[PDB]
RNA sequence: AGGACCGAACCGACUAAUGUCGAAAAAUUAGCGGAUGACUUGUGGCUGGGGGUGAAAGGCCAAUCAAACCGGGAGAUAGCU
RNA sequence: GCUCGCCGGAAGACCAAGGGUUCCUGUCCAACGUUAAUCGGGGCAGGGUGAGUCGACCCCUAAGGCGAGGCCGAAAGGCGUAGUCGAUGGGAAACAGGUUAAUAUUCCUGUACUUGGUGUUACUGCGAAGGGGGGACGGAGAAGGCUAUGUUGGCCGGGCGACGGUUGUCCCGGUUUAAGCGUGUAGGCUGGUUUUCCAGGCAAAUCCGGAAAAUCAAGGCUGAGGCGUGAUGACGAGGCACUACGGUGCUGAAGCAACAAAUGCCCUGCUUCCAGGAAAAGCCUCUAAGCAUCAGGUAACAUCAAAUCGUACCCCAAACCGACACAGGUGGUCAGGUAGAGAAUACCAAGGCGCUUGAGAGAACUCGGGUGAAGGAACUAGGCAAAAUGGUGCCGUAACUUCGGGAGAAGGCACGCUGAUAUGUAGGUGAGGUCCCUCGCGGAUGGAGCUGAAAUCAGUCGAAGAUACCAGCUGGCUGCAACUGUUUAUUAAAAACACAGCACUGUGCAAACACGAAAGUGGACGUAUACGGUGUGACGCCUGCCCGGUGCCGGGAGGUUAAU
RNA sequence: AUCGGGUAAGUUCCGACCUGCACGAAUGGCGUAAUGAUGGCCAGGCUGUCUCCACCCGAGACUCAGUGAAAU
RNA sequence: CUUUAAUGUUUGAUGUUCUAACGUUGACCCGUAAUCCGGGUUGCGGACAGUGUCUGGUGGGUAGUUUGAUCCGGUGGUUCUGAAUGGAAGGGCCAUCGCUCAACGGAUAAAAGGUACUC
């Protein structure tokens, strides 16, 4: 079978990198969140 | 024409073509064509509002003049097409000018026919007059209900309305729907009835008919689940079957007599 | 010409066997139905939770669905173990 | 190193996506490899990715996203115009050989090509977010020309050979050469030249479109392949001299003809079908504003530049997704020889592997198979599973039927090899010579040569000649459903769901309906032959009675009836 | 969804009647060619399904060497 | 004052007509290389439609639940008190009355079923 995880490098920016989430206010709420934890990767990128 | 496929096999056995051998067999006049994509049901929003639509084969758009704002420019009837997104089929006609227009084909034209629109023109079908000049009992299609709107009623094949009555300003159309309605008279129409009025010997024969042509399959209310479907009523609650929706207050004051 | 016929790739799993702390959190062998379409597939998007989609099984919504997951009310309440 | 076995429409070679140095060398077995290991996709060090011609990048755009003003919404925010993004598409260009342990269409050798800047020369009107052409397109199907490719023959170099014969009609290996350039053919499309005029192409126009005429009947566009140059160059079997014995250098003969032939090109071709089959940009052309002693454009020459990013490695797998070095899944391209209708099947070439535990013995029992005395379903919920037929050609094929089907119904006979018909037939291809030629890739005769089924007779060996793999069991009765098809991913594939048809009902178009606090959308750039909902489910007979209760429609006689 | 056929033997199947608990005419009734990985029955062949199992070929099972879990 | 009538007044219900509010998903022009939007002209309806508050009816479509006691008080008498003073309303004191609210120590004034999809 085909597992539910098939990578793509262009859907995987484009649905979780940092300008489809600043797009609207609730990623940059998220970032926001994650800046405040500390986290080293801040989102996915390369 | 009309013809019956012999049933070599299942789904072919049930199949009635309508044929008509004086459609051309070329390519439509590219610069009146545009582009038509499909929407599948979805809106804006994305959501399915109107169901059972999807799928079928891709088809362009042809750019049909209704409003006939050419007025005394006399023209001539090329050929006649398929136009997908209508049930009649059209008409190229080329204006004196060197214009050429894709019109709604009635009944009784051909290529090689003339035809000339505006308030100076014949009782010929094809033409188009306001129903001030149109004489009153006759048979009209592509009708208009505002000045300059382009036209609204009779479109589809074999489609015509009957003027009855001339009240002043006004004169009273008895629609195929059984319908009196009453249009202003600067109104504009084109004479005659229009073409394939065969359209309903069509039986598309099987499922794929349906579905390429672009209808998807319909669920009975039974079949689905309570949480579904209410299963008469609608699947949103409404009761179906024997109740009026007509709920204007706005354009009634036009309205004669309401179906029967 | 054929939602035609037999049958490869492809799609799915109708039967039997093995596999249930297996090679696999539904797998492998031979048979099996379609195989020019109402077929499938690569890519890119749209439809987001009392909602989406659904040729409609209460099916699917990231191995979780008669109401997903994540954080909060919340150390909810439990005459119960 | 030599044997034996497997894949070979792959278990081979390229890639796309996905990984991020796993790629090569030196060095070691601390931990990993389900055992050892000197080995490795393990540990440490070094090296390795060269682009105007590949792709990204960049111009345009579909689905779709954002969205200046604007509409709407308590706020957040939702919709959307102009615009901007968005390849899964359209746009300019390179081939052959050689080389490292790792790069090559990037490096070297040879021959080229494409886009712009600058300067010279001879001419000339240029000039757009604007107009016109093209770009620019569906399904199915047949033929012809070809080619990649393979077979044979001639030619070249070698061999005559350890178990009988093999200088002979015998055996082994090669017999390759691109892009570009010129000729432009098979084929396909289209009638051209000139003049005059027109409220059409949201202004104009020499451009397109339309209307008139005079003239010829040919011209114009597209177009695979082949032919010469590219190329007396590279490559080339084999031999020769040294080997850190892995390997390096020199040399180098022939490099032709016929046949067959593709899913690949002519072919976005041609013939038919209704389901009527993207858009924009580059590209050619016309002018508006503005300038026309300029600027700008055309044609030839010389020169400059074509930047930046990835170029290793795996890519049906040990490197990607499955927690694994996992019997699973992963898109495209090339894909040969014999038999075979075939990309099936049996064995092989090229190329790649023997799958990371084995050595003994051959107990019961388990897993997958082979055989079997006699019966042949007597075992079993149930012919579950097993067993059996299975192909080509010829004869023949019932009941019913919507006349198509059932049907490959059922049921009967020949399939091997050799000679003759025929020192290989029919058929296909087809040289040289001869004759014409509107003179070359032109047309007739001719059959050289090559390829080559099918059928009859006769003979012949075997128990069996569709001798292997591949390869329907058959008929009758009968309920269901018209049929094809889809469904509970991961126990239920069905009578269930769906379906073309049928009937009712609603909707007059700012239509009904649905998403939406609203805007605005789908319906529909459709409109009563149209769309939504309901019920049934082809076709024939049909669909009988009932309006009391609940809905729906219409009514207003008379009573009740809130806000006010 | 009682009588006869099929077997020597038939609560299944087929055909005939209706004593239709509780079929019935578009939540449709009656037939229907063809179709079906659809439910059931019968007949011809076939055979290890069985009378009744017997032997053989490969991997386990057993012994040795190296590594080396689990539920409880 | 009972009974009538021309005249000027408050006016409303209804009918015909008109445009100036209002709609125009009708047409033309501009912002604008613009199917959005706004503005200028005109035609079409027009005090209709539509919207804002209140209100009657329908409304498993959706959402939360179920499967003489009590509160309320009807009347009385009692100046006990009565929220600045004085009254009144509302409470308190004595009597009586309205429910087999009988599930009768009565949990709400107001609540029926399925799950084999279940937890």
């Amino acid at each position: 079978m085909k597992r539910t995880f098939q990578p793509s490098v262009l859907k995987r920016n484009r649905s979780h990198g940092f300008r489809a989430r600043m797009a609207t206010k609730n990623g940059r709420q998220v970032l926001a969140r994650r800046r405040a934890k500390g986290r080293a990767r801040l989102t996915v990128s390369k | 024409a009309v013809v019956k496929c012999k049933p070599t096999s299942p789904g072919r056995r049930h199949v009635v073509k309508v044929v008509n051998p004086e459609l051309h067999k070329g390519k439509p006049f590219a610069p009146l064509l545009e582009k038509n994509s499909k929407s599948g049901g979805r809106n804006n929003n994305g959501r399915i509002t109107t169901r059972h639509i999807g799928g079928g084969h891709k088809q362009a758009y042809r750019i049909v003049d209704f409003k006939r704002n050419k007025d005394g420019i006399p023209a001539v009837v090329e050929r006649l097409e398929y136009d997908p997104n209508r049930s009649a089929n059209i008409a190229l006609v080329l204006y004196k000018d060197g214009e050429r227009r894709y019109i709604l084909a009635p009944k009784g034209l051909k290529a090689g026919d003339q035809i000339q629109s505006g308030v100076d023109a014949a009782i010929k079908p094809g033409n188009t007059l306001p129903m001030r000049n149109i004489p009153v009992g006759s048979t009209v299609h592509n009708v208009e209900m505002k000045p300059g709107k382009g036209g609204q009623l009779a479109r589809s094949a074999g489609t015509y309305v009957q003027i009855v009555a001339r009240d002043g300003a006004y004169v009273t159309l008895r629609l195929r729907s059984g319908e009196m309605r009453k249009v202003e008279a600067d109104c504009r129409a084109t004479l005659g009835e229009v073409g394939n009025a065969e359209h309903m010997l069509r039986v598309l024969g099987k499922a794929g008919a349906a579905r390429w042509r672009g209808v998807r399959p319909t669920v009975r209310g039974t079949a689905m689940n309570p949480v579904d479907h209410p299963h008469p009523v609608t699947p949103w609650g409404v009761q179906t079957k024997g109740k009026k929706t007509r709920s204007n207050k706005r354009t009634d004051k036009f309205i004669v007599r309401r179906r029967s």
